[PDB]
RNA sequence: UGCCUGGCGGCCGUAGCGCGGUGGUCCCACCUGACCCCAUGCCGAACUCAGAAGUGAAACGCCGUAGCGCCGAUGGUAGUGUGGGGUCUCCCCAUGCGAGAGUAGGGAACUGCCAGGCAU
RNA sequence: GCUCAACGGAUAAAAGGUACUCCGGGGAUAACAGGCUGAUACCGCCCAAGAGUUCAUAUCGACGGCGGUGUUUGGCACCU
RNA sequence: UCCUCCUAAAGAGUAACGGAGGAGCACGAAGGUUGGCUAAUCCUGGUCGGACAUCAGGAGGUUAGUGCAAUGGCAUAAGCC
RNA sequence: ACUUACCAACCCGAUGCAAACUGCGAAUACCGGAGAAUGUUAUCACGGGAGACACACGGCGGGUGCUAACGUCCGUCGUGAAGAGGGAAACAACCCAGACCGCCAGCUAAGGUCCCAAAGUCAUGGUUAAGUGGGAAACGAUGUGGGAAGGCCCAGAC
């Protein structure tokens, strides 16, 4: 078990999205199966942490988000090109 | 030998663009090989110069298997 | 239909000729020169390319 | 490369000049066993009077449905179709097929019948 | 000393070096030396680097070196009253953006990878960092 | 009204290439023959004419298959117009526009006029 | 009918020397000193393979790297 | 002096003693038109015949050709007969 | 005829680079049409009279040079040239701003408010101990503040 929370996103775009981080958070995606795709914003490092363990990647992860569980895969990552962060991940539903 | 020398610039290009409303005879544009190629109301010249045959609007367009540029018009 | 404010902020000494234009076509002359005009998309989009040196009062 | 494909290369820039022109064009497609001919509109769909050697009312008078005397009798009944119905000016597309014999034959019997090309 | 075979060209504008680097990942070894900053390592800068590590881990391992010297650079000789055309071919760079994994090792331990690729380091003209795979 | 074939199109790889299966009453293809029309820089191979004993093998058409092609979001990133700022070879802030690659995914085209054949 | 190719073509027809020189001008433009710059030059530091019987750093220091000074050869043509 | 590419900042134009190359002609067919045709290269077999010559077949798909630089064109060929 | 630890075309997979590579491709700009509002007709044509054809610096995009020069050559905008006033100690070209004249009135711009010198020794909360501020790199170093994890610990840790 890997749990994440999160928040929906108001905003979105590059004005937004490096304001997250600088807020210590940053913005991903949950798209895949039938539904819309969501719009989502980590705590960064709590999933710094995380990701760390290669477990991350095979398993299936945990994203609380407004109450719903979501149940998802990290199908894609980039990464800060060098300095050790993450810009954003890619969650497909499993 | 060294560099130094090129030639003229011949002033190539579109010249009338899509809604552009132009005089049998107009010249719409000049080029080297078939960039454009003729379509309704349009002569291709020896030089490859697109011209008006008709009075009307210029419109461009995308034709046939391998996705040429046509320059043909709408008689108004 | 419905009027809206607009005040000349800073100077146009050394701004683009485009924005020069675009305060002559708000009718803008010196600065807090305050001038009244209808509201619609076209003035909302002079407004916006001079934001930086005007100022808009409902 | 079979054959059929090499005819239509043949044929094509015959077809594009016609466009252009805006021209009505007497099309005409020669098999070994039948020869059958259709004049096709100025915007190049739409299909105005046709003739050919399986249409039953031009089969029953042959002898064999694939020769120059049944050529004949079809570039007869184009002309005679297409005259009811106000087209007399068309131009002749051999669509790939050399003028001669068969085909010739046909476009010399639309003459005869008063079909000007 | 790295230099291409054969060019289309001789000589070659000066360009810039905007933006970040493509080859970021650290793909055919385990360990890495990822660029920080930003400029030119020369040929001579990439051999001395490389002489530093192979004699540091003794000949373990394998080494992969991932960014070539392409570019080629001028200078006028001593006195040149500026003009008369451009200058000859002095030697080669290549370009590094912050992001660029320059060397690659596996076949060592995390112990001694860490100590060769500081002591390339010392050699080359651009701040850097140690970087180990990531699985995806 | 349905099924099948031919011709002329629109459309231009979501439409193609391969792989497997299948069609001959008509149609189409190969096919039979050549003194005559015509033809080969040699050759009835092609083009052409006169035909209808044989065959759907090849070709063509139809059906199936996600092997190769092909299309392809959302988000983020790059870039950049205007205004402002820095530690000013290069970046950051407000704001407007916003790729390419890739990811999910889609996908074994769709559509018109005329002719003929079989079924009802 | 012109390699009038100095190719909008001064004439059909034309090369040198001056330290014996002269006039008009220019700091629009050079030599000398100044200025900006610092490739070069000089001085320093970083890395440390190796030399030093043994031992990198007593003394040296390959392959490379970062600076200072304005001192040399330059570059620029801002001053005269 | 002229032509082509880049520099040139996705209309045109745009400098340097900036980076690369060409021309100062040829052709009564190498022009016109009607009809037809489709390349390089490699593999297999075959008298003299060899890595390389005429013959056959297959792969391949313009990697070819375009009188001569370069660029843009070209299968409806602007290529070949 | 046989073995090969030697170079290894093509194809296959992963990976970079390009002013003169492109199966992709913006922002801007440019051409055209329609529509308000605004601007002393600011557009175009025809006549009379010129000057000028040595430009400079600043920002952005490039060539050249050493991504040297208050260097040089293009593109585009600005200012100076032909522009005073305030700021940047002093400082054509930077920041603010366009002087018809007068006033011993007022409000603001950039930039400022301890004294020289007009205005806060203003308020609230942190940082620095180096006069850092008030000249500079690789590299060095138990200087000091904040943040998020990790290991070890009354089974006695450093």
């Amino acid at each position: 078990m890997f749990t994440i929370n999160a928040e929906v996103r108001k905003e979105q775009g590059k004005g937004a999205s490096r304001r997250l981080r600088a807020a210590n958070k940053f913005p991903a995606i949950i798209y895949g199966g039938k539904e819309a795709p969501l719009a989502i914003e980590l705590d960064h490092d709590k999933v710094m942490n995380m990701q760390a363990k290669a477990e991350f990647y095979s398993e299936v992860l945990t994203i609380v988000v407004d109450g719903k569980e979501i149940k998802v895969k990290a199908q894609d990552v980039q990464r800060h090109p060098y300095k050790p962060k993450l810009q954003h991940i890619d969650f497909v539903r499993a | 030998t060294r560099n130094g020398r090129d030639s003229e610039a011949k002033r190539l290009g579109v010249k009338r663009f899509g809604g552009e409303s132009v005089l049998a005879g107009s010249i719409i544009v000049r080029q080297r090989g078939t960039k454009f190629h003729a379509g309704a109301n349009v002569g291709c010249g020896r030089d490859h110069t697109l011209f008006a045959k008709a009075d009307g609007k210029v419109k461009f367009e995308v034709k046939g298997p391998k996705n040429r540029k046509f320059i043909s018009i709408e008689a108004e | 239909a419905k009027t809206i404010k607009i005040t000349q902020t800073r100077s146009a000494i050394g701004r683009l000729p485009k924005h020069k234009a675009t305060l002559l076509g708000l009718g803008l002359r010196r600065i807090g020169h305050t001038v009244e005009r209808e509201d619609t998309p076209a003035i909302r989009g002079m407004i916006n390319a001079v934001s930086f040196m005007v100022k808009v009062e409902e | 490369m079979d054959k059929k494909s090499a005819r239509i290369r043949r044929a094509t820039r015959a077809r594009r000049k016609l466009q252009e022109l805006g021209a009505t064009r007497l099309v005409v497609h020669r098999t070994p066993r039948h020869i059958y001919a259709q004049v096709i509109a100025p915007n190049g769909s739409e299909v105005l009077v046709a003739a050919s050697t399986v249409e039953k009312a031009i089969a029953e008078q042959l002898k064999y449905t694939g020769n120059k005397d049944a050529a004949a009798a079809v570039g007869k009944a184009v002309a005679e179709r297409a005259l009811e119905k106000g087209i007399k000016d068309v131009s002749f597309d051999r669509s790939g097929f050399q003028y001669h014999g068969r085909v010739q034959a046909l476009a010399d019997a639309a003459r005869e019948a008063g079909l000007q090309f | 000393m790295l230099q291409p075979k054969r060019t289309k060209f001789r000589k070659m504008h000066k360009g810039r070096n905007r933006g970040l680097a493509q080859g970021t990942d650290v793909s055919f070894g385990s360990f890495g030396l990822k660029a920080v900053g930003r400029g030119r390592l020369t040929a001579r800068q990439i051999e001395a680097a490389r002489r530093a590590m192979t004699r540091a881990v003794k000949r373990q391992g394998k080494i992969w070196i991932r960014v070539f010297p392409d570019k080629p650079i001028t200078e006028k000789p001593l006195a040149v009253r500026m003009g008369k055309g451009k200058g000859n071919v002095e030697y080669w760079v290549a370009l590094i953006q912050p992001g660029k994994v320059l060397y690659e090792m596996d076949g060592v331990p995390e112990e001694l990878a860490r100590e060769a690729f500081k002591l390339a380091a010392a050699k080359l003209p651009i701040k850097t960092t140690f970087v180990t795979k990531t699985v995806m």
